[PDB]
């Protein structure tokens, strides 16, 4: 069992970049066989938010 | 020695140097403490990847955070909560209420008793040692060597001593930092070092931010890493031994008020001192087993949890921990609970609060809404993660209603463990069981406590004949006239004084700590 | 009794509070008192004829009662403009309201741009 | 020989200025003294005839001095000789090029310094701070502008405005102790050293330097202690303008600052000894710029207009009424526009004007104004206020000895409230202190506390001077100055008058026999008991026994009765316990889960404090200390004893006017002299003062319902009025509730002060919701409002006195420069600034030393 | 020239060998711990007299 | 009987508001040029 | 007669404070400075 | 109950010592009669401070 938390809370919020290149340089190379996403979305969010999400 | 070893062998390299014609080879030790900023290496972490040193096998450190978007402006509606920040705790001295008591001693009788505490801390503890502290206290105060042997304090660190207005710093930032300190286990004690660490840390923090400034737009994290330092000391070994040579004359005078003390010691001291000195000679708790001690601790950092929150403007955040008696005992929240519970069985009385299964939800009444919300103790206690892990294992908390950060601030979890607690001790006692009640300060509390123990038996055991107003001897012989007209019987018609709590607590506390074999029995009870 | 034969009120007039003028109103509203000697000494140039006492801000009796007896535009307009400069403030609404405080001419409307100032 | 080279002259100023010390060295020297001293009371009335043919070496110093003075200068117009402060800026643009070419060449060596080792600097505090904060922190993280300037600027001590009048009055100052400590020795040279200043000359005695300027055909002498306060005042504002130039958050003050120490300095010309009652609001105006910042629309401008109206209404006096208008004009635009932290910055501009020229007269006048004027008071607020006295001494008691209540009279207690809280020994709450106060001020207590006389034995050895009793009076001034009929009296003592060492040589000394003197009441029969007022802007000086029982009175109320009361430890406990009253804020907790605890606070300072307490007012407290310690008349001494005696104000050059004064109980309520006090005089009794205080702040909260917060030190009292809010409340409501409950408590602390005779200046006193000011210090808003500037005034240049010690002028440089950095620089500049200022330390003493007669 | 009955015994003149005799009996001795030692001192007489 | 207790109850109210509330106290302090010896 | 003799003793001890009273507006007089702390103020108010 | 006129007996006495003393407290009219010399203090001092309890 391993946490994704570097102490930094922008590599926790998938709205950001450094969520992508924190945890894409953390797992390997194409080894997951099971991703899961149980993300919300507030109501009615910016066009673009929901396109960097 | 050369330029580049760390300061401290460089130091008491120029002491054992300096001092070589007066000491002759010998070692001037006890002296050096490392500076701060050759002690730890930091590391700041605010928008991106973790500390390299914890990637490169770094545990030990401090942690100091701030959050982000900060204004330090009279427009203020989205700051963290802002609390007095770390000024700097000497010990935090506390009056002399020591391991045997008097209420109104004399300088003089404290000078003595912090010479012979720290006369026996550094040189041992026999017979060369006391005549010594005996011949020394003499120059300030007239009592007996038999005072000496029990007034003089436990030796925690009693050699500390020896402007109008200057503030230690602004306080801009300062007062919004999380400080955390758990993930240091050396560096950690009752010490200096880690005072200078966190003041270091909050002057680093505030160095941060200039006085051009009126925002802070990021979160920032320190950890001080203290590990891997060429200022890592290996803690001696003070071997005992006997002070060569006579102590000298000191001749002093009854005359000067200033500097002697003719007559500390009373006739209201003489009498429950002297029972004291008869009672003394069953403390011999080296000679006794680590799990009876663990028991001591039970007891002692118990029956102390619930007789300061239970008595039957600028507030700050001055609370005790109990983070290290809970690490070591084997349940000390159940005399806990039990102690509440004999507090409250006059109220309980008073009520008639009958039966089983209505004791417990009146102890759920004052637990989950008490009046006062100052629980802060054991919210303290039980947030570290050892202790909520023990708990977890064996203690019977719940699982939390939230994310497990979030729980309430742990200030209602704490009522609900000892709620929990409660009814354990509860049904222990209906099932034909005691427990161990070692009721220090030993008459008018003896028949005081059996009163309560019989008066919790009553309302948990027709009609109830109500002893109020009546005074102790008759309450006693009516609550045991009404029981015994009938295992639960032998509960019911039935421990000692070695010293009083807080000597029981601290000395077994020590002994703990002094022990070997801690790591197996720890691990025997997971 | 005999308890209001012989107390003579003495008719104390504090300002207390209020400082206004007009000793009439002065004498209107203040309370009487028996007043009693403690100290030594002669408290002669301090009583009237008519059985008055005029009192200080520091309690002190002063022998002619006309010295509590005992306005500015320029004051006004410099505290006003210290405000302005001073308070957090948005810069176009700020210099908006800095032109429009040399137009004014009066105590009045130097009031209405304070109150402006400060809930605004 | 060399004796006399150890207690140095003092190199900083540390004691008043007196004019008539500077006025006697003036008519002793043959020279026209100043206009304003034309008809002065102790100039037209002393025997000068018999005074210049006493022939010491100080007269013929001032003889040769004005014949030195006369020749170098014009006979034919009319000579004017201006005294402090008129003559301020001109002494502002002193130029002695002698003395800069003397600081030149450590100007030269200190850019050595730099050229050689600025560098290092910057790879020391580059690698301190990559070592304590990581290398990902340093690739866009450098060096400060402060460290910068000081980097490419090394002679930024050199370079300033106000830096060639610096030069000149250290050289000046340097001189003037060498002169001293060479005419310690009864041999000597010429003691006139004559230094050539741009338009004009200067002269150097041990007593005088004068400072003539030639075109305008004046001069002007200053004394031994004044051009300590000029050398003090001008390297104090050097340092000001160098920190608030360099400094990046305070620049903007560096050029209002000039401007207002320029502005202050030409209204002296006019305005005289005068213009320090206008610098003497300058404190306000900083208070008044920091209450604009306030999150409401009330308390907001009140203060800022009260300074700036009682500013116009003392410069109208004096000045012309377009004149006075452009300078409060000016005042106005200097104070506008400030930050937070720089209006309280402008604290710094205190003691940089120097000092008023004090006399005994006018002090004297200013005392007995308040001190034999007669008051009246009210009794029944007298026994509200002495209810709650005796209700927090029940409640004290009741804390410390575990529940019981002291030792009362049975039958003194009246009322069915009283005697069941009485049989239940219940703690006393402050609406039974309001409501049954005619019942609980009625009680009595017995003897029921140990005291120790002499607690605490730190206080007996001090240095504190005793006035020789008042057969010996006329010993107190300089028998120079005397008359020939005064002369007679004055008789020598075999003693120091020192407590410390009268002290130590007194043989039987027993306290309870010396509190004798008290309760018996010898100390009223005793007609030796003489009083003397200090010339201050505190101090008295009482005889031995007198000072003897006031010590002890002071060691019993401080052991047990003071720590009774929450109003008054450590400088950190202070600023835990300030810094969490300021937690107490609006803005603090603005995040609108029980009910909040808001504040908002007022600071006062009370008109003429200690010298408004009657006999009357403070003899019921008294009674009641003294009852519950058995003693049948202790602790109301000091009016009892001042209504007996009349005072003086002691001074060696301010002698008394009328040459026909012998006997203290003859002379009438004049010049010096203060008959029949019945004020008291600070210090003295200060604690039963603070705890009357107390109890009136208390009374003041329960007579408008509201719980307070108080911390009172002497007539500096500082409130928290709190109010507790509900969450669910709006902003507007919590203000509201505030300002009610501010208005409220004001108006009842005004009233209950006002019926025992005391005015808080209640239109200076500081209302306000966000700071409070406490010792010197803003706390505002659980921050601590910085004060660098007033840190960089006292970095100056030569520590102590007792010896040419360098090592501890560097540690004071150090020491200061570390209560810099805590009030907020950038480290490295600090770390490199001291190495320059020790740098010019260390060079400073190989010149301008004063006994270098190797390295 | 104290001559007062209060703080009698604060200036006597075995002082230095009292002093002397105390210091070399702490801090002579197997291992050397001069901030016990000092605190000690500070303790005893010779500290008060000191400390007066 | 109540006709001597509305008496005192008056009289009392007399000593209540004629004693207490009113009644304040006069220091004539010597503000005026004399000596001691004058003053005694 | 309970409601005669209950005004009765608050009327014993509401009269008792103005001799309690009376004590203290004497002493506030510096003639009386003799009067020692340790006396009832009802009997200094007698005499 | 006949005890309460002796409490009178009491009462009407006391009140006849307050009038007994109230017309001699130095109440000041306008006129200035009854005013007290400094020396008054001056002879206070020269015993010993009395007790003047019962």
């Amino acid at each position: 069992f391993r946490t994704l938390w570097r102490e930094n809370t922008e590599e926790s919020d998938l709205t950001s970049d450094k969520a992508v290149g924190y945890i894409t340089s953390v797992v390997p190379y194409r080894s997951v066989s099971l991703l899961h996403c149980d993300i919300e979305i507030p109501p009615g969010s910016n066009q673009s938010l929901l396109d960097q999400l | 020695v050369s330029s580049d070893m760390c300061s401290l062998a460089l130091a008491d390299y120029a002491r054992n140097r300096s001092w070589s014609p007066l000491t002759g080879g010998r070692k001037i030790l006890g002296v050096s403490n490392p500076d701060t900023i050759e002690l730890v290496e930091g590391e700041i972490l605010s928008i991106s990847g973790g500390c390299s040193k914890c990637d490169s096998g770094d545990e030990q450190f401090t942690w100091f955070h701030l959050p982000s978007n900060i204004e330090l402006t009279d427009d203020t509606s989205k700051n963290p909560p802002m609390r007095v920040p770390y000024l700097g705790s000497k010990t935090q001295e506390r009056r002399a209420a020591s391991l045997a008591k008097i209420a109104h001693m004399s300088p003089h009788v404290k000078a003595a008793l912090r010479a012979s505490s720290v006369l026996i801390w550094a040189y041992g503890d026999n017979d060369i040692n006391w005549t010594a502290a005996l011949k020394l206290a003499r120059s300030r105060c007239n009592i007996s060597s038999e005072y000496l042997r029990l007034l003089s304090p436990l030796p925690t660190a009693g050699n500390l001593q020896h402007m109008t207005f200057t503030p230690a710093s602004l306080y801009r930032v300062s007062p919004y930092v999380h400080i955390s300190n758990d993930s240091q286990r050396l560096f950690t004690e009752e010490n200096v070092v880690y005072q200078q660490i966190m003041l270091l840390g909050l002057s680093l923090i505030e160095s941060l931010f200039p006085m051009t400034v009126t925002k802070t737009y990021d979160e920032i994290t320190l950890h001080l890493h203290s590990k891997f330092s060429c200022c890592i000391r290996e803690a001696p070994v003070a071997v005992p031994f006997e002070l060569t040579g006579v102590a000298p004359d000191l001749r002093v005078v009854a005359s000067n008020k200033f500097m002697y003390d003719p007559n500390p010691v009373a006739e209201g001291d003489f009498a429950r001192l002297d029972l004291a000195i008869f009672k003394s000679y069953e403390l011999n708790l080296e000679s006794y087993s680590t799990v009876e001690l663990m028991n001591i601790l039970s007891i002692s950092s118990g029956k102390l949890i619930g007789q300061s929150v239970v008595s039957y403007i600028i507030v700050y955040d001055n609370t005790r921990n109990w983070i290290s008696e809970a690490q070591n005992s084997v349940r000390l929240f159940e005399y806990a609970a039990l102690e509440v519970l004999l507090d409250c069985s006059y109220q309980l009385y008073y009520l008639r609060v009958r039966g089983l299964n209505n004791v417990v939800l009146y102890m759920s009444d004052l637990y989950k809404n008490m009046p006062g919300i100052l629980l802060s103790n054991i919210a303290a206690t039980i947030s570290h993660p050892i202790i909520h892990s023990r708990l977890h294992t064996v203690g019977l908390i719940s699982h939390d209603g939230s994310h497990q950060l979030a729980d309430t601030d742990f200030i209602e979890l704490s009522a609900k463990l000892l709620v929990s607690c409660t009814r354990r001790v509860v049904s222990g006692l209906y099932a034909g069981n005691k427990y161990d009640l070692l009721f220090p300060s030993v008459n008018e509390k003896m028949l005081q406590l059996i009163s309560r123990l019989c008066c919790l038996y009553t309302v948990l055991f027709r009609e109830i004949p109500k002893i109020r107003g009546l005074p102790a001897e008759e309450k006693c012989a009516m609550l045991t006239e009404y029981l015994l007209s009938d295992e639960q019987v032998d509960s019911i018609t039935s421990v000692t004084f070695p010293a009083n709590l807080y000597y029981m607590s601290r000395k077994s506390l020590n002994l703990i700590r002094e022990r070997e074999d801690r790591d197996s029995i720890l691990a025997l009870m997971f | 009794a005999v308890m209001e034969a012989n107390l003579g009120m003495m008719k104390i007039l504090d300002p207390g509070c209020a400082n206004v003028s007009s000793l009439s109103d002065l004498r209107a509203v203040a309370k009487s008192h028996p007043v009693l000697i403690a100290g030594p000494g002669d408290p002669s140039p301090y009583v009237t004829q008519g059985g008055e006492i005029a009192l200080n801000k520091l309690s002190q009796p002063v022998p002619h009662p006309s010295d509590l007896i005992k306005p500015d535009i320029g004051i006004e307009r410099d505290t006003v403009r210290a405000l302005i400069l001073s308070r957090p403030m948005h810069p176009s609404s700020s210099s908006k309201l800095l032109s429009k405080l040399d137009s004014a001419g009066s105590v009045e409307e130097i009031r209405k741009i304070k109150r402006l100032a400060l809930n605004g | 020989r060399a004796e006399h080279q150890i207690i140095l002259p003092e190199s900083h100023l540390s004691s008043p200025l007196v004019k008539h010390k500077l006025l006697y060295y003036w008519k002793l020297t043959g020279l026209p003294l100043p206009d304003e001293c034309d008809f002065d009371h102790l100039i037209l009335s002393r025997q000068w005839k018999k005074i210049l043919e006493s022939s010491t070496p100080d007269i013929e110093r001032m003889i040769k001095l004005g014949r030195s003075v006369h020749q170098t200068l014009s006979h034919s117009s009319k000579l004017t000789g201006i005294l402090h402060p008129r003559c301020l800026e001109d002494l502002v643009g002193l130029d002695i090029p002698d003395s800069t070419n003397k600081f030149r060449r450590i100007e030269k060596k200190i850019q050595i310094h730099n050229t050689r080792y600025g560098e290092p600097f910057t790879r020391l505090c580059s690698y301190v701070e990559k070592k304590l904060l990581g290398s990902s922190w340093t690739h866009k993280i450098r060096r400060s502008e402060e460290f910068d300037s000081l980097r490419t600027d090394p002679a930024f001590w050199f370079h300033s405005s106000w830096s060639t009048a610096k030069f000149a009055w250290l050289h000046v100052k340097q001189i003037q102790r060498h002169l001293i400590v060479a005419a310690r020795t009864r041999s000597a040279s010429n003691k006139l050293v004559t230094l050539s200043h741009r338009s004009g000359q200067v002269f150097i005695t041990p007593e005088l330097v004068i400072v003539t300027h030639t075109n305008e055909n004046k001069f002007t002498c200053l004394s031994q202690e004044l051009v300590l306060m000029y050398a003090d005042m001008m390297e104090g504002r050097d340092m000001v303008n160098i920190i608030s130039s360099t400094a990046v958050h305070l620049r903007c003050l560096a050029e209002k600052i000039d401007d207002i120490l320029r502005l202050v300095d030409a209204l002296a010309r006019d305005l005289g000894n005068q213009v320090y009652d206008v610098v003497a609001l300058m404190e306000g105006f900083a208070y008044g710029a920091v209450q604009l910042l306030e999150p409401s629309g009330t308390f907001a401008g009140d203060f800022f207009s009260f300074n700036l109206q009682e500013l116009r209404d003392t410069l109208i006096c004096l000045l012309p009424q377009r004149i006075a208008d452009s300078v409060t004009h000016a005042i106005a635009n200097i104070f506008s526009g400030l930050e937070q932290n720089q209006a309280a910055e402008m604290l710094c501009l205190l003691r940089l004007w120097g000092h008023p020229l004090l006399e005994s007269r006018a002090a004297a006048k200013a005392v007995r104004a308040q001190m034999c004027a007669p008051k009246m008071v009210d009794f029944d607020m007298i026994l509200q206020v002495l209810s709650f006295f005796k209700g927090t001494i029940i409640n004290g008691y009741r804390k410390k000895n575990a529940g019981v209540w002291p030792r009362v009279k049975a039958h003194t207690i009246y009322g069915n409230v009283i005697a069941q809280l009485h049989a239940d020994s219940a703690e006393i709450s402050h609406d039974i202190m309001l409501r049954e106060y005619k019942n609980l001020s009625a009680i009595e207590f017995e003897a029921c506390i140990e005291y120790d006389p002499v607690t605490n034995l730190s206080m007996f050895l001090k240095d504190k001077a005793i006035a020789h009793p008042r057969n010996n009076w006329l010993a107190s001034f300089r028998r120079n100055l005397l008359s020939e009929e005064q002369k007679k009296n004055v008789q020598d003592s075999t003693s120091t008058n020192r407590l410390l060492i009268e002290f130590l040589e007194s043989n039987d000394f027993d306290p309870y026999k010396e509190m004798e003197y008290l309760t018996t009441l010898e100390y009223l029969r005793d007609d030796s008991v003489a009083v003397s007022y200090s010339l201050k802007e505190i101090f008295a000086k009482l005889t031995k026994k007198l000072r003897n029982c006031q010590v002890m009175a002071e060691g019993i109320l401080a052991d047990q009765i003071a720590p009774f009361f929450q109003g008054n430890q450590d400088s950190i406990s202070l600023t835990k316990s300030m810094l969490a009253m300021s937690q107490l804020s609006y803005n603090s907790n603005r995040k609108r889960k029980h009910r909040r605890r808001v504040a908002t606070f007022i600071t006062t300072d009370l008109q003429k404090y200690c010298l408004n307490w009657r006999y009357q007012t403070i003899k019921l407290f008294a009674h009641a200390i003294n009852q519950l310690m058995g003693l049948p008349h202790f602790f109301e001494w000091i009016h009892l004893r001042l209504m007996d005696t009349t005072m003086f104000v002691g001074d060696p050059f301010n002698p008394p006017s009328d040459p026909t004064d012998y006997d203290l109980t003859k002379v009438p309520n004049d010049d010096i002299y203060i008959v029949s006090a019945r004020g008291g005089i600070e210090g003295l009794c200060q604690k039963l003062w603070t705890m009357i205080s107390i109890a009136a702040i208390q009374l003041a909260a329960a007579r408008s319902h509201c719980r307070v917060a108080c911390m009172v030190q002497g007539d500096n009292q500082v409130i928290a009025v709190t109010r507790e809010v509900r969450p669910d409340d709006s902003p507007e409501s919590v203000l509201t509730q505030l300002h009610e409950a501010s208005d409220n408590f004001f108006r009842e602390l005004i009233h209950v002060n006002h019926l025992i005779g005391h005015n808080l200046k209640d239109r200076e006193t500081i209302r306000s919701d966000t700071f409070f000011i406490y010792s010197k210090r803003i706390f505002k808003d659980g921050a601590i409002l910085s004060q660098v500037l007033k840190n960089s005034s006292k970095l100056v240049l030569v520590s102590g006195d007792l010896s040419e010690n360098t090592v501890m002028s560097c540690a004071n440089i150090s020491s200061t420069v570390a209560r810099l950095c805590e009030n907020g620089l950038p480290k490295d500049f600090c770390y490199y600034l001291n190495y320059l200022m020790s740098c010019i330390q260390t060079y400073f003493d190989s010149e301008f030393s004063i006994t270098s007669s190797s390295n | 020239t104290c001559s007062n009955p209060l703080l009698s015994g604060v200036h006597t003149e075995d002082n230095e060998a009292e002093e002397k005799a105390l210091a070399e009996y702490l801090l002579n001795q197997e291992v050397i711990h001069p901030r016990v030692a000092h605190a000690i001192m500070e303790a005893s007489s010779v500290g008060r007299r000191k400390q007066i | 009987t109540m006709r001597s207790e509305i008496q005192q109850l008056k009289t009392s109210v007399a000593v209540m508001e004629a004693n207490l509330g009113m009644m304040k106290i006069l220091d004539p302090g010597c503000a005026n040029v004399s000596s001691l010896s004058d003053l005694r």
